[PDB]
């Protein structure tokens, strides 16, 4: 009951090579294969490992100067850095074949900044079409310092310096135990000291490792600085998925807020104090992460120039809308087409497609980068290779900061302002003639917390001796949200014999007040649970769909220990290779309440139009003509949403066992 | 020991007529023939005597409506006043020949406001081709009230009211002495009575009479409101000239900051308070200059509409940056093109060339103007001719106000933003085949303060009696000013093949505030050009000696008019006043050192002098080169793609000798 895929022996060899660069990423083992291979890799004499001569020579130019030194923090949001990671990726991506890529990576694993190496390496593995099917470690196993609060990281460093536990009893009381000769450290989510306000209610979501990893995978599947020509016809839809990704994520987040009684995502101004502070429980080699207080004044001497830029970046968009048709980055933008939809997203992300070039150029300033800089609260960088980090400097920690959700809310509002220019769906575009949903039934929907382990060994240091055998076994254990399986049953009268699409969303039923949401105001608050095609036949029939089969959710990634165990059996975990960029399903449902929190499930059935065969960047691109998020991709006329083939069903989400995650990490106490 | 030049009969006569207009400037000598000419001079009747029929007629329409009254204070930053100045300028500028020009000035001296007249006349003498090579007095001799504090002014008034000294030994205690037939007044900088913040540390530079004269000349040489058609190939480089003047100045200013322990010019916001106040000790015949208190809220009620304009002006530029290529003001513009500096500079200046027109118009609001006005903290002008002056209403006073440096720093930074779109120079563009600088040595560099006197008589009103006997020149101001010893730069160069070469010398700081060595990457706009010249290299090894006294970019102290009247009787003219008048003064080349030797660096660059391709000699004898202003540091640098054998960075230290503080020169007993 963990999805398997069989896999042959040539595969095992290549997968083992790729996985091996992730062992002890923070130090160098002189007797690892990678070290020998890098010693033996003559880079000057290797023009013929590369499909692209320019990339090679471009790398050598920067190479001869020198790169970002080992041990410094890496972030693509600083330019000098970005130009280097991009050079590294071009090398990885234009390597003739696998041998070539492996020597290049070994070299980089040895001689280059570990952050930069891991960033380029992940992206290249996802992007190279000969590596497309290989599995990667979960990002929290590759960069545990981005996923572990200081408290836990310190406890582990402490256990290491002592070479183990003084005595068991002392240790157990501090949440430190041995299991099968490995160390396990119980971890709480952070308290009122890092989230000095109500946002702490939600720390179990915002600090969730799955949810942070998801954002990282999203970025690495199509990074802003890269064009999307690798993906064919998807190029003309890149901006669409940008909106969708953020609209869905914020919809997921607002639902968490509702169950924890927290109301709307706050709005703000660049010219005003921002309310919800955040003190990141992280440090880099030199600096504690930058802290932002409650009521932090965004508008100060240090951010004035940035704020001017941000301000006119948004107001330009207003000017576009005001005008309908306008000259923008080559063509005339007409707001009534869908070349408009694409433009809108590329505009807000300042991605490579906006400029219709291959890679983001050195002088093109991004809206999102400057926003993160203002909101990150950090002091200005010490030099081009040394910045003071904040949660917003990385996709791995971004979702920990309340400001992150506020910033994307603002962008999503802006896009929704443009979406006011889109013609709404008519009766005839949504009516499925000859078919009616007569009823929807759902099993009990139940959430709970349960423990979850990962190996954090990459954040622990090891002697020359211990390294000779790839040492690990430093596990973090944490209560994480989860739900039970449940089945949706859909009942249908049908005249016709066609293939059909069934979509299901979850959205709010009541606002923070107690009033029924009205669709005109709530369509942006629905997130997709599922999509699939079904043969329908006339009469009454019924489709059953288990939550374990929902399209947009995955199983927890396996740890590397387990990946290797499986490899020795010719086995690969499906969800880790066929769909890493997908939301973990443990977070499928907001945390419920013991009585049951009211949400609603929208079930929509429409005719299926045979759409060709692609191989797009994400799981969110289903083989359909339909816009992403359809029929909730755009403003609603409510009288058109009483279609026989639509059905809004009230459902309560329960919760069972302890309502608070800390109750799982108390020494002489066991929960429920 | 003042660089001379010889001169003929016709020259001296004209030059005397020209200098006649700068003495006793605020009064009229009934008996002087300039007056007899002036009173009766008929413009209508003389229409055939001007190159431009419509300029005469335009002037005439305005003159009947009415020009600004006399004694009222003149500033070009106000519509009506400026319009009258331009109408007057045109008339001077389109006079057929000298006689006509001379007479038109006579009329204008007699009939029109003093400041308006001198403003227009000064510019006219600089712009008229038949006038090229003539000499004008120093701005400080013409407008003395603007180059000195109240205390001094008032001592001058008191002495004049008493017709001398009631008690010479008492007057002595106040720094007032009779030296033969002169009254000499010692003057402190303002910090000697006012230390209302750390900016007052810099008064020996910001209040310096030469520096302030320097800005005035720069304005006059090519005022913002006029096209540069006259200067030919500089028309296509005007924005570049505007950026570079300001870039060089702020580097120079910054140097002064570093040596008094002050660091970066602070950023500001039209929507927030601005830190440092400005409390001017200048008087105007009619009013005090306006103060800005510390923490002054730039966004108060009177300023709402002003700030909306200024914020939009800026935001429109930020829009340009965001879209790379665009159409504005009738021009397709590409920010990838280095030539785009021309537009960038022209836009920030709202000059006539921005619009491809000869003169700017009222509806074309300037950013500089309204920025000046808001930061000047004045109340609303009472009407078209009655305003409360602040330092920034005049070119002769601007450098006094720390806010001025904040305002142009901001402008320069936006141009630097544009400059980020330019690709950095590669090795090949900079590398000088077979040429290597092997050593550089420099004589000791010492700064020091030294007394300087200027004729301040125009600040004073003489009696009918005194005007007739010509007793109009007995008031001098003595003041300690910055200076430095002359120094040689010894450069040793190697080259395979003999070749014609260009040598450039720059000054830049060694460390930031934290004491980390400067990367070129962050700091290429903090380099200040000292000199360029050409030499001929030979096969083998070369020794190049260059003295500070011969740097092309700086001038000598100008001579007082009285001393020029003396020279004209001998057929001599002060060379640096004729053709180098708008250069920075030599004595201000170096920032004030420290007793220990403050750390700086010399950058020497040697490159091939191919031929004379693109060649500036109409405006400035500055750029006889195809090369950007401030080449090779006119754009971003990558340290490792940049350094080549024909470059040398030498560490140097600037020392200071003698009295540290100007006021120690002004003590009695
Ligand atoms: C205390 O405060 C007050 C208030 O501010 C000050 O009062 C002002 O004083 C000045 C004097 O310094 C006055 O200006 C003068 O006004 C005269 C007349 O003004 C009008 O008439 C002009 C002439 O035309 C007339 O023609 C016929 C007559 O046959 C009539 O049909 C018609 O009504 C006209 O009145 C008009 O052209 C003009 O538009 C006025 O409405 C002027 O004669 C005089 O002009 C001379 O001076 C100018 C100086 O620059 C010069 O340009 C001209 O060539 C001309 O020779 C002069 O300007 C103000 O009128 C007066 N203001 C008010 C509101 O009353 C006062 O000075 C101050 N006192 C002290 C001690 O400080």
């Amino acid at each position: 009951e963990f999805k398997t895929t069989p896999v042959d022996a040539a595969f095992v060899e290549k997968q083992k090579k790729i996985l091996s660069l992730f062992y002890n990423v923070n130090e160098i083992s002189y007797e690892a294969e990678y070290y020998k291979v890098a010693q033996d890799f003559n880079i000057e004499a290797s023009k013929d490992c590369y499909t692209n001569m320019k990339a090679y020579e471009n790398f050598m130019m920067m190479y001869k100067v020198g790169f970002l030194p080992k041990n410094l923090e890496f972030s693509i949001f600083y330019e000098k850095m970005r130009e280097e990671a991009i050079a590294l990726f071009k090398l990885f991506y234009y390597a003739k074949d696998f041998e070539c890529f492996y020597k290049t990576a070994c070299y980089a694993r040895v001689y280059m900044n570990q952050g930069m190496f891991l960033y380029a390496y992940y992206i290249a593995i996802i992007q190279r079409s000969d590596t497309a099917s290989f599995v990667l470690p979960a990002p929290y196993e590759a960069y545990p310092q981005y996923f572990v609060n200081m408290e836990v990281k310190n406890k582990m460093d402490y256990v290491k310096m002592m070479d183990g536990c003084l005595d068991e009893k002392i240790c157990y009381n501090y949440g430190i135990i041995k299991e099968n000769e490995q160390f396990v450290m119980y971890a709480n989510y952070s308290n009122s000291l890092t989230y000095p306000n109500n946002e702490d209610r939600i720390a179990y979501l915002t600090e969730d490792v799955g949810l942070n990893a998801y954002y990282y995978y999203f970025h690495s599947h199509l990074p802003f600085w890269w064009n999307s020509g690798k993906y064919g016809a998807f190029k003309e839809r890149r901006g669409e998925i940008y909106f969708f990704f953020y609209q869905q994520l914020l919809a997921r987040y607002y639902m968490e807020r509702l169950t924890n009684g927290l109301g709307k995502i706050p709005e703000f101004s660049w010219y005003s104090p921002l309310r919800t502070g955040y003190l990141p429980p992280f440090n880099s080699f030199y600096y504690p992460f930058a802290q932002r207080s409650n009521d932090y004044e965004l508008h100060t001497e240090k951010n004035y120039e940035e704020i001017r830029f941000l301000d006119i970046y948004e107001k330009t968009f207003f000017q576009y809308l005001q005008q309908g048709h306008f000259k923008a980055f080559d063509k005339k933008i007409d707001l009534h087409s869908s070349k408009a939809v694409n433009f809108v997203g590329n505009y807000w992300q300042t991605n490579a497609d906006l400029f219709e070039e291959d890679f983001l150029q050195f002088y093109q300033r991004s809206y999102e980068v400057n926003a993160r800089r203002v909101l990150g609260a950090a002091p200005k960088p010490f030099n081009q290779y040394t910045f003071i980090p904040s949660a917003l400097d990385f996709y791995q920690t971004s979702a920990r900061d309340p400001a992150f959700y506020q910033l994307y809310k603002r962008i999503v509002q802006y896009i929704i302002e443009f979406k006011q220019y889109q013609v709404p769906y008519t009766q005839e575009a949504l009516h499925f003639v000859g078919l009616k949903i007569s009823d929807v039934k759902v099993d009990k929907m139940v959430t709970f917390f349960d423990h979850f382990d990962f190996d954090a060994f990459n954040t622990v240091y090891f002697s020359k001796e211990e390294l000779k055998s790839s040492p690990h076994g430093y596990k973090v254990r944490q209560p994480r949200l989860n739900h039970k399986p449940f089945t949706v049953t859909i009942d249908i009268k049908s005249d016709v014999a066609t293939n059909a699409v069934v979509k299901m969303f979850l959205g709010p039923k009541y606002d923070e007040n107690g009033f029924p949401f009205s669709l005109e105001d709530n369509w942006m608050n629905f997130y997709e649970l599922d999509w699939f095609v079904q043969k329908v036949n006339p009469g009454q029939s019924q489709i059953t769909r288990s939550s374990t089969d929902f399209a947009f959710f995955k199983e927890d990634s396996l740890p590397m220990a387990e990946i290797y165990k499986l490899l020795d059996q010719g086995k690969i975990p499906t969800d880790m290779f066929n769909s890493s960029d997908t939301m973990p399903s443990r977070l499928m449902l907001p945390k419920g309440t013991y009585d049951g929190f009211p949400f609603q499930l929208f079930v929509f059935v429409y005719p299926y139009e045979p759409t060709p065969k692609e191989s797009e960047p994400f799981k969110a691109v289903v083989p359909d003509n339909k816009p992403f998020g359809y029929p909730f991709d755009r403003p609603v006329l409510p009288q058109y949403f009483k279609q026989p083939n639509m059905f809004f069903k009230k459902v309560l989400v329960y919760h069972e066992g302890e309502l608070f995650p800390y109750l799982f990490n108390i020494p002489h106490y066991t929960p429920d | 020991t003042i660089k001379t030049k010889n001169v003929d009969a016709v020259f001296v006569e004209k030059q005397k007529k020209i200098l006649s207009f700068f003495q006793d400037v605020s009064q009229l000598n009934t008996d002087d023939e300039y007056y007899k000419i002036g009173k009766d001079y008929d413009i209508e009747m003389n229409m055939d005597n001007y190159t431009n029929k419509k300029a005469v007629e335009e002037f005439l329409k305005m003159y009947r409506t009415g020009f600004m009254p006399k004694n009222l204070e003149f500033s070009v930053f106000y519509d009506k006043m400026r319009d009258e100045a331009i109408a007057l300028f045109h008339l001077f500028y389109y006079a057929k020949d000298f006689e006509t020009f001379y007479k038109t000035a006579c009329f204008a001296r007699v009939h029109l406001n003093q400041g308006q007249f001198l403003y227009a006349f000064y510019i006219a003498v600089i712009q008229r081709s038949d006038c090229h090579g003539f000499v004008v007095p120093a701005p400080y001799e013409v407008y003395p009230k603007m180059f000195m504090n109240m205390e001094v002014l008032q001592k001058i008034y008191v002495t004049k009211m008493q017709d001398g000294l009631i008690n010479p030994e008492a007057a002595a205690k106040y720094g007032i002495h009779k030296e033969n037939d002169y009254f000499v007044y010692k003057a402190n900088y303002s910090n000697a009575v006012l230390y209302n913040n750390e900016e007052q540390r810099l008064t020996y530079f910001t209040e310096d009479i030469g520096m302030n004269a320097y800005y005035y000349y720069f304005h006059s040489h090519l005022p913002f409101w006029w096209t540069s058609e006259k200067y030919g190939a500089l028309k296509e480089r005007r924005g570049e000239v505007y950026f570079y003047f300001y870039q060089q100045l702020l580097a120079r200013y910054y140097f002064e900051r570093l040596t008094n322990g002050l660091g970066k010019i602070p950023e500001f916001s039209w929507y927030s308070p601005i830190k440092t106040g400005y409390y001017p000790l200048m008087l105007t015949k009619f009013t005090p200059f306006a103060q800005r208190p510390d923490y002054y809220n730039l966004h108060t009620e009177e300023n709402y509409e002003r700030v909306r304009f200024l914020d939009t002006y800026e935001k429109t530029f930020v829009q340009f940056l965001q879209k790379d290529h665009f159409e504005a003001f009738g021009q397709k513009i590409d920010f990838h093109d280095p030539k785009a500096i021309n537009f960038v500079g022209n836009y920030w200046q709202d000059n006539a060339d921005l619009y491809g027109e000869e003169v700017t118009k009222d509806y074309q609001r300037s950013y500089e103007v309204f920025a000046r006005r808001v930061l000047g903290a004045a109340p609303m002008p009472f009407d078209k001719y009655t305003f409360m002056p602040s330092a920034m209403d005049f070119y002769q006073t601007s450098l006094r106000d720390p806010a001025f440096y904040q305002l142009y720093n901001r402008i320069v930074e936006y141009i630097v933003e544009f400059k980020q779109y330019l690709k950095p120079y590669t090795q090949d563009k900079l590398y000088f085949d077979g040429v290597k600088i092997t050593d550089v040595k420099v004589d000791k560099l010492t700064t020091f303060f030294e007394n300087f006197e200027f004729d301040a008589s125009n600040s004073v009103y003489f009696s009918k009696e005194e005007i007739k006997n010509n007793h109009v020149h007995d008031v001098k101001v003595r003041q300690p000013r910055l200076n430095h010893s002359p120094f040689n730069v010894n450069i040793e160069v190697d080259s395979n093949v003999a070749s014609d070469a260009v040598v450039k010398i720059f000054l830049a700081p060694k460390y930031d505030d934290n004491g980390i060595p400067l990367t070129l990457e962050d700091n290429w706009m903090k380099f200040f050009e000292l000199d360029w010249f050409t030499t001929k290299l030979t096969a083998g090894q070369n020794k190049i000696i260059r003295n500070s006294n011969e740097f092309v970019i700086f001038k000598e102290d100008s001579v007082p008019m009285t001393e020029i009247m003396k020279m004209l009787d001998e057929g001599k003219v002060p060379f640096d006043m004729s053709e180098e008048f708008c250069y920075m003064p030599k004595r201000l080349m170096l920032p004030r050192g420290t007793e220990g030797g403050f750390p700086f660096q010399l950058f020497v660059f040697v490159y091939p002098f191919d031929n004379k391709g693109k060649d500036l000699a109409p405006f400035e004898s500055f750029v006889l080169d195809n090369k950007p202003l401030g080449f090779p540091l006119d754009r971003p640098v990558v340290d490792a793609l940049f350094k080549v054998p024909n470059m040398y960075f030498k560490d140097i230290f600037i020392y200071h000798e003698g009295e540290r503080f100007p006021y120690k020169f002004n003590i009695p007993s």
